[PDB]
């Protein structure tokens, strides 16, 4: 079917390079966890 | 008030109640021991803080 | 068990965990929401005790995992906290 | 408890599941060392939930 | 053999037995001897 197809694309595109975005920025993503404790 | 008219809090409640007190105390040993916890299997000292 | 056991991956390692593990992250927590369904509303008479418990944590699931595997912690954790001093 | 039940179910089935395509292996060696991975958790999990 | 596991399994002596400290008696002597009932009247 095409929800395999749709949950390859997702987790492997799209989320992961996506995750390495996240991951070379720090310091605002941080400073959202201390937002999020307020 | 007057002379000879003291208070006693009567009666139904309590004894040392639920939303306070007893709250914090309880969740103060969940740290405590989920901290432990999170070492007997990863040995570190940064792992269990994540 | 990948950093140990396998290869190091400063940063691309704990990239590489999740690689092969959103399955079972969005497995678990879809069906979890789903099994607390009929509490959150639905049955709106029967027991009203229903509404306050599966309020508490469907509200709380999609917060613990559209979060958690993403944005906020849980990767960005072990990044301070291992790496960058000890 | 339904949802912490099969929660630690959906862990040993499906980490087996890519165990038989990462690596294409249905027997029960696949099975065996998948609790490589989970076995290390399963037992740390069910301390810091208690 | 290992350092955490072991230091852990002494830190949970550390709390329950620190905890039995503020949660049982403090007083004398236990029960010792073998325990009586009393009866009084009295005719004035």
């Amino acid at each position: 079917f095409g929800w395999f197809n749709r949950m390859f694309e997702k987790s492997t595109h799209h989320y992961t390079d996506s995750v390495g975005g996240i991951l070379r920025s720090t310091g605002r993503y941080l400073v959202l966890y201390l937002i999020i404790v307020v | 008030l007057p002379t000879g008219v003291g208070y006693d809090w009567t009666g139904m409640s309590y004894q040392e109640r639920l939303s306070g007190n007893q709250a914090p105390s309880l969740y103060a040993i969940s740290l405590i021991v989920v901290f432990l916890c999170l070492a007997a299997l990863y040995e570190s000292w940064s792992i269990p803080f994540s | 068990d990948l950093m140990d056991k396998e290869g190091k991956g400063l940063i691309e390692a704990t990239l590489d965990a999740v690689r092969m593990r959103l399955r079972p992250i969005l497995m678990t927590s879809l069906a979890f929401i789903l099994g607390v369904m009929p509490l959150v509303i639905s049955t709106g008479a029967g027991s009203g005790a229903q509404n306050a418990v599966g309020t508490g944590v469907m509200g709380g699931m999609v917060t613990a995992t559209v979060l958690a595997i993403f944005f906020v912690p849980v990767f960005f954790v072990v990044v301070r906290r291992r790496f960058s001093r000890k | 408890a339904i949802g912490l039940l099969v929660d630690d179910a959906i862990v040993v089935v499906e980490n087996v599941e890519r165990v038989m395509a990462e690596e294409g292996l249905p027997p029960k060696e696949a099975t065996r060392k998948s609790m490589g991975q989970i076995q290390g958790a399963l037992v740390g999990i069910a301390m810091v939930l208690s | 053999d290992r350092p955490i596991f072991a230091w852990v399994i002494a830190i949970i002596i550390m709390l329950a037995g620190g905890l039995a400290i503020l949660k049982l008696p403090v007083a004398q002597y236990p029960t010792i001897a073998p325990p009586a009932v009393t009866i009084s009247a009295s005719y004035p």
